[PDB]
């Protein structure tokens, strides 16, 4: 309501909605007011807050938990459309015989795929591409990406224009930036985030970049 | 000479083009006898492709579809057919008319394959029976736009 701006310069120790604001009306801190909770019973409601979530909230949106706000609805005027098992692809995309796709997966536009390949419970940007027999499971891709040939990916994020090369692997909790090459025949160990930038991670673009250094 | 036996042009055709059937094969030989022709009365034109046709109709074994092609195109030229005022009209009315017919008749292998493609679907298995063009072309329309199916392919006796 109204009141709360005014109630917020006036008692200007609340920071936090809840640590700092609700124990102040419990508490009587403020004058006397009351608060009520609306238990929803049905439909659905979360936020992104935590890479733990974003997993969650995806897996909890292409399950079609929160119709009609559903990649086949295509608010954006994109190309989507569902397929059984929980499958989404787009016009325009090219997807090569012998190339398998598995449940839960979601493909952007104008994105490769190549031979032997095997994609599993994955969101795919636009823009892609994909190497040849490979094996994707539970990833997260974004905007033109490339895959090298015969690599293995899983339980990562690949941030947008993210290049890898043909031999390469990388395991769960991986997390890179957009730029960020890394160089054939190569692995990435778990949690091991990275970025392109001078900041506080562990991060630079050339290739290799983990054991063979760029910047470093 | 003038109008050999049209047999021939029929028989032309099917090696001036083989990846057209037997049905436009004739209806492109009458209306070379259409226009290889001066009849003065519409009374010949129709006797003559009446002659025409059953001479072609004769030739091949009762073919179905060639003997229902020639029928179907002589009720289509005499259909809106009138004569007025000069006569060299008939003849103009038939010959175009008869002009558009082909036209008509050999691009429909094509809007069947426009039409009939989206019956494949991707991983879809089809079965077909024997040989037709028909159904080539729309199998082969599926894969030119990339969709992945397998067809099986009946021995076909006899």
């Amino acid at each position: 309501s109204n009141d709360v701006p005014a109630l917020f310069t006036e008692n200007f120790d609340y920071q936090d909605i809840r640590k700092d604001f609700v124990y102040g009306v419990l508490t009587s801190d403020l004058l006397g007011k009351k608060i009520h909770c609306h238990v929803a019973k049905e439909n659905y409601a979360a936020r992104v807050r935590s890479l733990q979530t974003y997993d969650a909230i995806s897996k909890d949106v292409l399950s079609r938990w929160v119709y009609p706000f559903v990649p086949d609805s295509n608010l954006l005027n994109q190309t989507f459309s569902y397929q059984r098992h929980q499958i989404y692809k787009e016009e325009d995309v090219v997807l090569a015989r012998s190339c398998i796709i598995k449940a839960r997966t979601l493909i952007g536009a104008y994105t490769k795929v190549g031979d032997a390949s095997v994609v599993a419970n994955t969101i795919i940007g636009r823009n892609c591409t994909i190497g040849s027999n490979c094996s994707i499971d539970s990833a997260f891709l974004w905007e033109d990406v490339v895959i090298g040939d015969n690599c293995r990916i899983g339980k990562a994020i690949l941030a947008n224009s993210v290049k890898i090369g043909n031999n390469c692997s990388i395991e769960d909790g991986a997390i890179v930036a957009a730029g960020v090459v890394i160089g054939d025949n190569t692995i990435i160990e778990k949690n091991k985030r990275l970025t392109t930038f001078e900041s506080h991670s562990q991060g630079t673009l050339n290739d290799p970049s983990l054991v063979g250094i760029g910047g470093r | 000479q003038g109008e050999f036996d049209i047999v021939q042009v029929y028989k032309k055709f099917l090696q001036d083009d083989p990846e057209i059937t037997m049905p436009v094969a004739a209806i492109e030989a009458l209306v070379q006898l259409l226009s290889r022709s001066q009849a003065k009365t519409i009374s010949e034109f129709m006797d003559i492709l009446q002659n025409g046709s059953n001479t072609l109709k004769e030739g091949v074994q009762n073919n179905i579809s060639l003997s229902a092609g020639c029928d179907i195109f002589q009720r289509f030229v005499t259909r809106s057919l009138h004569d007025v005022g000069d006569f060299e009209q008939c003849k103009r009315h038939l010959v175009e008319n008869g002009k558009l017919f082909i036209q008509r008749a050999r691009a429909c292998r094509q809007r069947i394959a426009h039409l009939g493609y989206p019956l494949i679907r991707d991983g879809s298995v089809i079965l077909t029976h024997g040989f037709s063009r028909g159904v080539a072309a729309v199998l082969l329309a599926a894969a030119k736009r990339h969709v992945r199916f397998k067809v099986f392919v009946t021995e076909s006796r006899p």
